[PDB]
């Protein structure tokens, strides 16, 4: 949208009200770890062709090394994001939370896995290509009619290793780190978990945004509503569409075709006479069979190692984002971030972390200027030859008379002595105007 | 190295060897007409070459040995040492007879007035050329002239084709109009044999078998006995040829008649026609299952754990099953005791599954801790306040570079070889 | 370790370079010498060619082995530097971003292919409970802090400092005033001292 | 100098992608068109390969 603004040497715009703004910000942890045999891959159930593999030894070893490191790695980087706070709170049995309504984010003991329902609707947009880790040898004999990728992939050597830390542990991380940050702030994240009322600390965060904390006690019923509609549109949103989380669905995709594509690239022929050691074998004797063992050997040697060049590429990609994920994690749920847009769009007041399959969620609450007033405005005011400037505000004027306000909600105050501070005269500042200063008694 | 440290390490996947071997070939009985082929009283001449169809017979080719003997034998796209243990799918015995300097010229990609005008073969040929001497048989006193070639062609033939006309070649300009005379030759002469010519000029007789291989039905079988099928177990089977090692199931896949193999998008052999009794088989590799080490160093003790993952443990896929045998989400773990206590990670099993080394001495498994489980008074007149403090000194290492490598290539690929 | 882990690495990878000159790489031989002394350059010229490539193919992946290990080093470099910047030559309200706690400063240390911070935080250490409200009525108006919270240890009420027990009586220069006291909620009776 | 590495990168990587065609890979020539020229497709489709 194309527009303009109206400057003017004289003129401000100050906010008369607020939002409360709920974002949803969408971050890849992890992916899926990954194993490879590489006898099973290239010399599936043949001797010859292992024994002619035995002298690339060396190679494969550095393959499943530079494998072992991602998955350590992932395993980390959960590590990282996630159990960063050592102790696990729990929610207290009463939430007279000054009006505000953690029911939607915070667990509930119905369901086996303690995830809160914003958590399930995650859970439910992002499908998994494995849904599980046991697929036993019997299953894959007995659904040869379906043409099943996990079972093409575990008979060519292709396995996927589990996760460290399950659902249900990072949910529970999650909790304690809502428990620790609703109870007691950013104290938890600091040493000791200092309890504190939500309604007080919410006001502390307004005070850290540059608000008075006045305006939270007066406005706490309105804030709270806002932040409860925020969190019920957050719901309806998820709820609606599987395309906000977009970014974790690409990563399990991503998995899942790179091991497609390892699996469709053992019908080359490499220059060989046949991609099928069987062939090979059966009309040739080891005597020029080995010639063209030795072919399919090399192909499917590169096309492992381009694939595991692939995944340490994407692993370093995941770790970035881990890593930015940590520090969200420390600076915005764990902390108050005066950092511009890097926990949302406004004034950040808070943060809720959600576990997600492979990554977190990110709900992110922030302070929003609604409904701004033109005001005629000056630097300072010259009221006995003295020019006196505000401490933390500036001066605004409705028509008639001379207010001082703070900067990011209008709060009119009569000019005080206490309001402003004086320094020189009333000539050297250019633009200060003429009115009185009030002195009290 | 003789030496591992204290972890989980990732070893291959689960093998099973094959019990027994097993040998399906088509139910026939009858010997291939080697008679008729090669003991043929009148072979035909090159230009108009004879082909004949072999079908549903076995090709034991021991009967050529008491008396049959060759001149050249030569195989493209199979071993002649493999012959006795394949069944080919379409065969075609091509006869003929050439001069003996002409043989070198059946060949793939050869030139000459045979290569060219008379028997052309593919290099994408698959099968044997046999040529033998028959100087006894096909040569008389005073010329036997009853063996023809073509001497003249405007254009080389394709492969395998065959032209018996004999119309007069115009090899200069003017037409010849169906008579002889000057550059106006009759395209087909006679090749004069005679029992005292020199060997390059003595007749020979040339078969040329055509075959394809492990691709379609085959009538034609080697001299391989045949044993009884047997199922749901891992063998190293030979289909029509074909060998390999799996286990073989029954199939629900409908076969078109004229096919007997079936392929994955990898073109492994999935399914096969068994050549005896007229059913579908489905073959799927034996071996099957990740399988892990857990370890402590070698140094602390020799004992290990091992995780069979995708397999259920509440005949198992696993290498000995012992006594600590317990299932996990992970796989099933066997060789270490688990334990309802919940401590720090040590070696990271998986799926919330950790083990470690502990006192006699064993390997245990445990669900690892998050940490220490606690509660805040949360109320909302209620905060909590520090009285006093600490000075922390904390330390963070963090890499910074690494080390520099230059490589030289004509010495790590070519040390101090000049040609190289 | 985790310096002695890109040491180790290193190492690691070249002697894992010098152990991949044993591959035939499908020639008759993996050593040039061998081949050159059993066949003329009429046909050893294949066999080296065919080292020839896997050598090639063993050095382009030990590069990119180092590319993509340079890139993690020079993201950890990158945060080495911000953090010189941000915790040596400065003071960092970033949270956990230096040592755990509030951060006071820090000091580098060099080590081998890395750096060392040594991150003084301060840490609260004794918790007391207390009995807030959020304002006080005095005379019909409110009173809130400007820097601080009230406490109270059952009896008087004061305003302390938020990370350090450090009660004051009530005065006018402590709060500020802002509106009647019914709108605010939990907002209790106490008096203000105010200074002659 | 930041930005012109960028391009520089690019194009040089480019440019040795084309310098690179010239390479026999162990076959007889570097050229499709010599190969098939002189080799039928018997024996010219290892070259290729
Ligand atoms: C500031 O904005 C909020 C809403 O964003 C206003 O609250 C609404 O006021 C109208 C009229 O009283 C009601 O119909 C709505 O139900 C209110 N909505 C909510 C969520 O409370 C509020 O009045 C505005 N305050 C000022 C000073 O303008
Ligand atoms: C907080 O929001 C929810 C709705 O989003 C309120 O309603 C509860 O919703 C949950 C699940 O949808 C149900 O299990 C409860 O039975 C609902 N409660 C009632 C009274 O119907 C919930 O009441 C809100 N919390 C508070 C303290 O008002
Ligand atoms: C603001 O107040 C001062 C003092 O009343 C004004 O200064 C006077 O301006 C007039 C005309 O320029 C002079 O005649 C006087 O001598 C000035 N008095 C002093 C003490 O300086 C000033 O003009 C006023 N400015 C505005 C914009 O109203
Ligand atoms: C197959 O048949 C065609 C037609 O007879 C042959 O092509 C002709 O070759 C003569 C050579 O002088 C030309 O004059 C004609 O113009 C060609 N006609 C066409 C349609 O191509 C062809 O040579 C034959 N191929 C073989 C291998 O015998
Ligand atoms: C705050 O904690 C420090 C130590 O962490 C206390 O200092 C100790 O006080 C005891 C009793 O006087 C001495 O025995 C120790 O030698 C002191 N240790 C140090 C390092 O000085 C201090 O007294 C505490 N202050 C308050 C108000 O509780
Ligand atoms: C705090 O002080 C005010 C004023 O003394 C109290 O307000 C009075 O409350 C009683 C009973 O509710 C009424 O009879 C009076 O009319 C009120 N006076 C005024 C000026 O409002 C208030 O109740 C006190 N609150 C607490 C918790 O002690
Ligand atoms: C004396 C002049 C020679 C100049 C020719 C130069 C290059 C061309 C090479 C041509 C092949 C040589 C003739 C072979 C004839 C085919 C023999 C056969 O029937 O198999
Ligand atoms: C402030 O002034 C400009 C132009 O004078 C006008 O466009 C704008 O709407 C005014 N702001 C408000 C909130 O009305
Ligand atoms: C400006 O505010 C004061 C105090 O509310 C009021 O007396 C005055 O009428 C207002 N003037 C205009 C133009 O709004
Ligand atoms: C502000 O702008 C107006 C018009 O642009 C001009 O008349 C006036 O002198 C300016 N005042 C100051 C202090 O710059
Ligand atoms: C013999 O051949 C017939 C097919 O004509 C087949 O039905 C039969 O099964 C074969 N004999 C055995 C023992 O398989
Ligand atoms: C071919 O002919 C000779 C003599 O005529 C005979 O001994 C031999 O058995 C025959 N071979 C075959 C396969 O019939
Ligand atoms: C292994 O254990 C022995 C103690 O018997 C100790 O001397 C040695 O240093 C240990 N080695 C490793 C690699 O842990
Ligand atoms: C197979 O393993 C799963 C857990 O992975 C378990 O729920 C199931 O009971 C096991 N099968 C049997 C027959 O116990
Ligand atoms: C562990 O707990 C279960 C029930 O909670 C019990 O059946 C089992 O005997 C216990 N095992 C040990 C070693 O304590
Ligand atoms: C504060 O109160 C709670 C429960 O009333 C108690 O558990 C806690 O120990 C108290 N804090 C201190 C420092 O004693
Ligand atoms: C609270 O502090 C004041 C000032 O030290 C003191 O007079 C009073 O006795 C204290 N009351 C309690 C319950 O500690
Ligand atoms: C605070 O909590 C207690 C019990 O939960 C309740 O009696 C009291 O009314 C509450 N006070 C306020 C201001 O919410």
């Amino acid at each position: 949208a194309e527009n303009s603004v109206a400057y003017s040497n004289n003129s401000i715009a100050i906010p008369t009200n607020f939002t409360i703004s709920v974002t949803t910000e969408i971050l890849p942890v992890s992916m899926t770890k990954t194993s490879v045999d590489c006898t099973m891959y290239i010399c599936g159930d043949s001797t010859e062709c292992s024994n002619l593999l035995l002298q690339y030894g060396s190679f494969c070893t550095q393959l499943n090394r530079a494998l072992t490191g991602i998955a350590v790695e992932q395993d980390k980087n959960t590590q990282e994001v996630f159990a960063q706070v050592k102790q696990i709170y729990k929610t207290p049995p009463i939430k007279d939370f000054g009006g505000f309504n953690f029911s939607q984010i915070l667990p509930d003991p119905s369901k086996p896995s303690k995830r809160s329902f914003i958590e399930d609707l995650l859970f439910n947009k992002v499908t998994l290509a494995d849904a599980g880790f046991i697929k036993q040898y019997g299953d894959c004999l007995g659904d040869i009619a379906a043409r099943d990728l996990i079972c093409a992939q575990k008979f060519n050597g292709l396995t996927v290793l589990p996760p460290l830390l399950t659902d249900e542990m990072i949910a529970q991380y999650t909790s304690a780190l809502l428990a620790g940050t609703i109870t007691s702030g950013w104290t938890f994240g600091a040493g000791a978990a200092l309890q504190i009322p939500f309604a007080m600390q919410m006001a502390y965060r307004f005070n850290g945004i540059g608000v008075t904390q006045n305006v939270l006690y007066e406005n706490q019923k309105l804030i709270a509503n806002q932040f409860n509609s925020a969190i019920g549109k957050i719901q309806d949103s998820l709820s609606s569409t599987a395309s906000a989380l977009g970014k974790l669905q690409d990563v399990v995709n991503q998995n899942a075709q790179a091991l497609n594509t390892l699996v469709k690239q053992l019908s080359s022929n490499f220059g060989a006479i046949s991609s099928v050691l069987n062939d090979i074998l059966s009309r040739l004797d080891k005597c020029e069979a080995e010639v063209q063992i030795d072919r399919l050997i090399t192909g499917r040697l590169q096309s492992l190692q381009t694939y595991v060049t692939q995944q340490l590429i994407r692993a370093a990609e995941i770790r970035a984002s881990a890593n930015l994920a940590a520090t969200k994690m420390s600076e915005c749920v764990l902390g108050q971030s005066k950092r511009v847009d890097f926990c949302g769009k406004g004034y950040h007041l808070m943060s809720f972390p959600q576990s997600a399959p492979h990554g977190v969620v990110f709900l992110h609450v922030t302070y929003v200027p609604a409904q701004e007033k033109n005001f005629t405005t000056a630097p300072a005011i010259c009221h006995d030859g003295k020019a006196h400037f505000p401490r933390e505000g500036v001066f605004v004027s409705n028509g008639t008379h001379w207010f001082v306000t703070q900067r990011n909600f209008y709060e009119p105050q009569i000019i005080t002595t206490d309001n402003t501070f004086v320094s020189g005269n009333c000539d050297v500042v250019i633009g200060i105007v003429n009115n009185t200063v009030y002195d009290p008694l | 190295s003789f030496t591992v440290e204290k972890g989980i390490y990732q070893t291959s996947n689960f093998r099973v060897q094959p019990t027994e071997s097993i040998v399906r070939f088509p139910n026939i009985t009858n010997l291939c007409p080697f008679g008729e082929v090669f003991n043929a009283t009148r072979f035909a001449s090159v230009y108009a070459w004879n082909r004949k169809r072999i079908s549903n017979c076995v090709a034991d080719y021991s009967v050529l040995y008491n008396s049959a003997s060759f001149s050249t034998f030569k195989c493209y796209g199979v071993s002649p040492t493999k012959l006795n243990d394949l069944c080919f799918t379409n065969v075609y015995a091509d006869s003929f007879v050439i001069r003996g300097d002409e043989v070198r010229q059946i060949a793939p990609g050869q030139t000459g007035k045979i290569a060219d005008y008379n028997y052309k073969l593919p290099c994408d040929f698959t099968g044997c050329v046999i040529a033998w001497n028959s100087n006894n048989l096909d040569s008389k006193v005073g010329g036997n002239y009853n063996y023809l070639y073509r001497l003249f062609r405007k254009s080389n033939l394709k492969p395998f084709e065959r032209d018996i006309s004999t119309e007069i070649y115009q090899a200069g300009s003017t037409p010849c109009n169906g008579v002889e005379g000057f550059n106006c030759y009759f395209p087909l002469q006679s090749y004069g044999f005679q029992p005292t010519n020199g060997v390059g000029y003595q007749p020979y007789r040339v078969v040329v078998l055509s075959f394809e291989l492990l691709h379609a039905p085959a009538t034609v079988c080697g001299p391989k006995k045949s044993t009884n099928l047997v199922k749901n177990k891992c063998v190293n089977f030979n289909f029509n040829g074909l060998t390999g090692t799996g286990v073989l199931t029954e199939s629900n896949k409908k076969f078109l008649p004229f096919q007997q193999f079936g392929r994955d998008i990898a073109d492994t052999t999935d399914a096969v026609r068994d050549p005896q009794t007229l059913e579908i088989l489905d073959i799927t590799p034996c071996s099957f299952g990740g399988v892990s080490v857990i370890t402590p160093g070698t140094n602390t003790s020799n004992q290990v754990a091992v995780l069979y993952q995708d397999v259920n443990c509440t005949t198992w896929r696993v290498y000995s099953t012992g006594s600590n045998v317990f299932q996990t989400r992970a796989g099933c773990l066997i060789g270490a005791e688990h334990v309802n206590n919940s401590y720090e990670c040590d070696i990271p099993i998986g799926a919330g599954i950790c083990a470690s080394y502990q006192t006699s001495q064993s390997i245990i498994a445990y669900t690892m801790s998050l940490g220490a489980e606690n509660s805040v008074a949360y109320s909302n007149n209620s905060i909590a306040i520090p009285t006093n403090f600490t000075i922390s000194v904390t330390t963070e290492i963090l890499p910074v570079s690494m080390t520099k490598t230059s490589v030289d290539c004509t010495m790590y690929i070519c040390g101090d070889s000049t040609e190289c």
